[PDB]
């Protein structure tokens, strides 16, 4: 039904949704080289109470639902010897776009998600974001961008951005033609994963044999990668400082530096 | 002037009559020299022998080796530099037994060996100005064996561009009833043919027309051909990460290709930052040929010199506004006076080195090789006696309106993570420690102490140690720029961003320096020949560096 | 002299070729060609013996948190310092883009 | 009366730098990375867009009742208050440094004046990365001090920063301010003119207005647009400290209430106040 769903069942075994989670969520605990791992993924739910959230969007339920599952695991390992890692399989086309959604405070729903993941990361839980499909705007802020490390599959279906070129062109006052034009000259404007990589926001990109449904070869390279990523995280700084190494984020780093000088 | 209170005067007097026949006046016969040396020197005398960084009293130095080891034994050699072979020959022949030196040239594997055989005994490794200072306290000298260019029959010596350590080696000897012998290239019968008097005749006891001009070493001259792009990468970080970030107005450059790199990319990389005249206006430096384009580009206002680099004399006479020249037109170097300035009057020192441990301790002393310290310890330390404020000096203060917190001299240690021979520079223990145990050295021979270093500069980046709150934090900073050396392998990379942001370290990226931008194309002069034509034919490189 | 072989997880094959440096004492030569996707295969011939562990660290650091293009890198080293080496690898990698 | 009308002292009538100086204690204002630093957007000139010297954000130190504080005000006039690479890093990096002040004994407060259109689509991925770091630093900081978000309008607060608004301990709003995830046009665009009307201004405020958001608990204070009254409420909320249990950790209550609602039909302004 979506690359997220395909990749969740392939990495977690459990493909049916837990009871208690919205049908749009997919949670499942498991192990990854003897390390406790909870897999989270947002997938489509063509029978979602909200119509504007039936193609995998991260809407009201998906938002709070994520805040639920993470806070669940947060208090479990409140005591545990080893805080369990959270692996976010990211593949969400967008935020839910709709009246129902805005009226009920969808911005607040996704804030519950961000708060959860963030508090988890801060506590010692290792987050890892696996970009297997689309990762857009608010949806990705909620489900993914609190990660200690980001991993994307190298593939044309994997895209990162904040708005569809239709809407972006409108707000901005440009044609879809000049965006795609500009998107080659301005890496932060581009949708492809190569341009994202140049922002040095990815800890690793890894190409695959069959992105739609991982092959036993793929799933082992991906599983190995997560293992390596998880070890890099453990025992180290928990902040997002690792996302400042790239030359295209030169300025982000310079601002933080100047800030401290004048602080 | 009573007997019991003038015993070293009557001893000098006894010595001058055992050559009264052999010498007429102050002039000594070139082919009866070794005879005189056996008469003027006594066994056990403290002898100062000119082995300067450049000027060598090679004739005296050789004649003293062909002395009879039965008439002269247990001599105490005091030499600022031990470069020449005749020098360490004095010890194997049994003429000399103790040595007090500062700079050990190539002779480093030898001195170590001769010491281990019980033929040579070392007092300590000094730093020039320290060793001079001793000559009027601990080590008052008996004989001085120095060198100049011209001398009249009266005793006046013209040391010229090569004055160097002479005025400091001679004075404590002449005025303590000791004996001063100066070899010259030429005696003039008419004294008005002496372009200048550098040493008055009343300090000199005898002059000798040498068998050939005194040997001059181009100790500091560096062939810009050998400057690799890694050197040019550190040179850029020095100029933007240090000279510019602290507004260094005056400085000294330690010997080495590393600082030659800096000198040569000032009129290009320095220019591209519009820094001409904004930094490095005043120098306490040898007249480095690699500095020539920086002079011509109009960066350098003043230069006071320790000595002279062979071949630079003519260039310098043509630049009286920059260098310190006599009324005769030629340079007047003064290693004592320059060294003093390099400590008290200059904003920064920057130099290379052979080893550093995790604490920042630096040294040139390595397994069985007793290298010297040269001028590094004098300029590689925060001069605690200084009070005069200067822009850069003050920038080092943590809390700038604490009136009791004093400033610090910028002390930069500029080195690649690896010595070329696949040895790492930053090691767990200094070799110097083990060399100390096996020499009865009371404390390990460290050239520059870790607590004295303010900047550690590497092809990896800059560590601003002057900001270290604790020793543990200092060690953290060193390892961050230490590469894949055993010290640098202590560093955990996830910690780098923190250290960068906090401004503890600076990567070349942090300075606006793309690493791959480092090429020889930044070198103002690409060869010795190109150095000659910035100088417009005036620089006459010594045969060693000529390709024509 | 000894011959060392390495391998690293990488991305899509790089776009062109590149040559940097020369096998003179103290310098090294680096050949960069596009390679098999997912793999970066390095081959090192060095004049320095038992440096293998040293080359390992150099490379791990170079590729830490930055996935390289899938290339075949042939290095010929005549005793260049890890500093010089690192520099030429970056020259080489810059030219490949 | 008329003297009162002639003496109004509107808050929204001030620009970012004016608001900042106006709230921070008299005389403590000290701007960091000011327009003379010339730390501007590296991505705009190449696209033929004129850049602003401070990239549309005013970040300044100072006091809030003699308590050390940092303030980030977004300027709505510039690119609608859109955050870009430099814009974002001014805010995130400031919250990050406030947090490190709490860990070193200094009880620094973070006051955010949000007048933003979310990610600057002309810097899309670099501004969105920034907001994630803004969010992360907001959470990290609210383990020590509350973050007060002030949304006064005119632009309001949309996109990624509406999610950052959510994360905040207290959210003070005026009547003119809106707080939504997606801007009215964007929804109309993606979902159809029937699902949401970008031209229907009274409708847009009826669901996402400052009044509506306060009457439904998605906001903590419903301020009038007066300079003094806003400062007063700001100072007051910082003084209450961290909230017992903030909207973010109420994940199951809302999930419960949403479960109750009959989603089969379009909720209205009032329908939403009832469901909470
Ligand atoms: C913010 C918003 C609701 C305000 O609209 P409004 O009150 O009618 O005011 P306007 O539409 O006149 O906006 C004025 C300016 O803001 C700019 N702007 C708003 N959001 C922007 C964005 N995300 N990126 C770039 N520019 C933006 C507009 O381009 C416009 O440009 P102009 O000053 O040159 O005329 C509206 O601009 C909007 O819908 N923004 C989209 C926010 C969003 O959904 N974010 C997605 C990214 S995470
Ligand atoms: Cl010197």
């Amino acid at each position: 039904a979506s690359r997220g769903l395909a990749w969740f069942q392939a990495l977690a075994g459990s493909l049916a949704p837990r009871p208690g989670d919205p049908a749009s969520l997919r949670v499942a605990d498991a192990e990854l080289d003897g390390y406790p791992v909870r897999f989270l993924a947002v997938v489509p739910d063509p029978d979602n109470p909200f119509p504007r959230a039936r193609q995998g969007e991260v809407g009201l339920l998906e938002g709070w639902g994520l805040a639920a599952a993470v806070d669940e695991a947060l208090e479990a390992d409140r005591e545990a010897p080893r805080k369990r890692a959270l692996l976010a399989i990211v593949d969400v086309p967008s935020q839910a776009y709709g009246r129902r959604e805005e009226a009920l405070g969808i911005h607040q729903a996704l804030a519950g998600a961000v708060d959860a993941y963030a508090r988890a990361r801060l506590a010692g839980h290792p987050l890892i974001g696996l970009l297997v499909g689309k990762a857009m705007s608010g949806a990705f802020l909620a489900h993914g961008y609190q990660a200690n490390r980001l991993i994307a599959l190298h593939d044309p279906g994997v895209m990162v951005h904040a708005m569809g070129k239709a809407a972006a062109a409108r707000i901005t006052l440009r044609s879809v033609e000049e965006l795609e034009a500009l998107a080659a000259k301005v890496p932060p404007m581009a949708y492809d994963i190569d341009s994202y990589a140049s922002l040095g926001l990815l800890w690793r990109t890894l190409p695959v044999e069959t992105v739609e449904v991982p092959s036993t070869a793929d799933l082992v390279r991906v599983r190995t990668c997560l293992g390596e990523a998880l070890a890099d995280i453990l025992g180290g700084p928990r902040d997002l400082g690792g996302r400042l190494g790239a030359a295209n984020r030169e300025a982000s780093a310079r601002v933080r530096r100047l800030l401290r000088e004048q602080w | 002037p009573p007997p019991q209170w003038s015993r070293r005067r009557q001893e000098k007097q006894r010595r001058l009559e055992r050559v009264r026949g052999l010498a007429d006046g102050a002039v000594l016969p070139r082919e009866g020299l070794v005879a005189a040396l056996e008469a003027l020197i006594a066994p056990g005398d403290r002898v100062v022998l000119e082995g300067n960084n450049q000027k060598q009293a090679d004739f005296l130095s050789r004649s003293l080796a062909r002395v009879d080891p039965g008439k002269l034994h247990d001599l105490h050699m005091i030499m600022p530099s031990v470069g020449r072979p005749e020098h360490l020959d004095l010890f194997e022949l049994g003429i000399a037994r103790k040595l007090d030196f500062s700079f050990s040239g190539p002779q480093s594997l030898r001195i170590g060996q001769l010491l281990e055989d019980g033929l040579l005994e070392i007092g300590a490794i000094h730093t020039y100005i320290e060793l001079y200072a001793r000559l009027v306290v601990d080590l008052i000298p008996n004989v001085a064996l120095v060198a100049g260019f011209v001398a009249d029959r009266e005793g006046n010596v013209y040391t010229g561009p090569s004055t160097e350590d002479t005025p400091a080696l001679v004075e404590p000897t002449a005025f303590s009833d000791g004996i001063v012998i100066v070899q010259v290239n030429r005696i003039v019968d008419d004294p008005r043919d002496l372009p200048r008097v550098d040493i008055p005749a009343s300090w000199v006891d005898f002059v000798v027309e040498a068998d050939q001009p005194f040997y001059i070493e181009p100790l500091f001259t560096r062939d810009p051909r050998h400057i690799k792009p890694v050197h040019v990468l550190m040179a850029m970080m020095a100029i933007r990460g240090i000279y510019q970030r602290h507004n260094v107005q005056s400085l000294n450059h330690g010997i080495g290709f590393n600082t030659a790199a800096i000198e040569l990319i000032l009129p290009t990389y320095g220019e591209s930052l519009g820094l001409k005249g904004k930094i490095c206006r005043h120098w306490t430096l040898n007249p480095h040929p690699t500095l020539i384009p920086a002079i011509e580009s109009g960066w350098v206002e003043s230069v006071h010199c320790f000595g002279t680099e062979l071949g630079m004399e003519g260039y310098i006479a043509q630049r009286p506004d920059v260098f310190f020249t006599g009324r005769d037109g030629s340079l007047r170097s003064n290693r004592m006076f320059c060294q003093l300035a390099g400590q008290y009057a200059v904003d920064l020192f920057i130099g290379a080195t052979l080893q550093v441990d995790g604490d920042g301790h630096s040294s040139t002393v390595t397994r069985g090789r007793l290298a010297g310290f040269g001028g590094a310890p004098n300029m590689g330390h925060d001069p605690r006696g200084r009070r005069h404020s200067t822009p850069a000096w003050l920038d080092m203060r943590g809390e700038p309106e604490a009136l009791l917190e004093r400033g610090r001299k910028l002390v930069v240690q500029m080195v690649e993570t690896f010595q070329d021979g696949g040895k790492p520079t930053f090691v767990e223990r200094l070799d110097a420690l083990e060399v100390a145990r096996q020499t009865g050295m009371p404390l390990a021979p460290v050239m520059i102490y870790g607590d004295d270093v303010t900047h550690v500069l590497t092809e990896e980046g800059i560590a601003y140690l002057y900001k270290a709150r604790s020793l543990e934090e200092r060690q953290a900073m060193i390892a961050a720029v230490a590469g894949i050396s055993p010290i640098g392998l202590r560093h955990d990379p996830r910690e780098t961003q923190r250290m960068r942001r906090e401004g503890l370290i600076a990567l070349p990226e942090d300075l606006g320096i793309r690493r791959t931008d480092a090429s020889r194309e930044l070198l103002a002069a690409k060869s010795i020949a190109e150095l000659v034509e910035w100088s417009g034919g005036l620089y006459q490189p010594p045969a060693r560096f000529r390709s024509w | 002299m000894e011959t060392l072989s390495f391998e690293f997880p990488a991305g899509q094959p790089g776009r062109g070729r590149a040559l940097v440096g020369c096998v003179g004492s103290g310098d090294l030569e680096v050949l960069l060609e596009p390679g098999q996707p997912g793999k970066l295969s390095i081959q090192v011939q060095t004049s320095v013996n038992g440096s293998a562990s040293r080359w390992q660290h150099l490379f791990e650091r170079l590729f830490d948190g930055q996935t390289p293009p899938a290339l075949l890198i042939d290095i010929h080293d005549f005793g260049a310092t890890p500093g010089v080496v690192r520099l030429r690898l970056e020259q080489g990698f810059e030219e490949i883009g | 009366d008329v003297a009162r009308l002639l003496a109004l002292r509107s808050f929204t009538e001030l620009g970012a730098r004016q608001r900042a100086r106006a709230l921070l204690d008299a005389g403590s204002f000290r701007e960091l990375l000011d327009p003379f630093a010339g730390v501007q957007s590296p991505w705009l000139e190449r696209q033929g867009i004129v850049p602003q010297a401070d990239d549309g954000v005013v970040v300044a130190r100072g006091l809030l009742d003699g308590q050390p504080a940092v303030l980030a005000a977004i300027e709505g006039a510039f690119q609608g208050g859109s955050l870009g690479e430099v814009s974002g890093a001014k805010i995130a990096g400031a919250l990050e440094l406030a947090a490190e002040d709490n860990r070193n004994g200094v009880p620094t407060r973070a006051l955010l004046l949000l007048e933003t259109g979310g990610v600057r689509l002309q810097e899309a991925n670099l501004g969105l990365a920034a907001i994630a770091e803004i969010q992360a630093a907001i959470v990290d900081l609210q383990r020590y001090q509350p973050v007060v978000a002030v949304i006064a309008g005119p632009v309001g607060c949309f996109g990624g920063m509406s999610i950052a608004a959510g994360l905040c301990s207290y959210v003070l709003v005026t009547r003119e301010a809106r707080l939504g995830l997606n801007g009215p046009q964007v929804i109309e665009q993606e979902a159809g003119i029937a699902e949401y009307d970008s031209r229907d201004r009274p409708f847009i405020w009826s669901l996402t207005g400052g009044e509506q958001r306060f009457a439904s608990g998605l906001a903590d204070a419903y301020l009038a647009d007066d300079l003094d009254e806003v400062r007063t409420s700001v100072l007051a909320y910082f003084a209450k400290g961290l909230p017992a249990r903030p909207r973010c950790r109420r994940a199951e209550d809302y999930l419960r209430r949403l479960g109750d609602l009959d989603t089969a039909e379009q909720p209205d302004a009032a329908g939403v106040r009832r469901l909470y």
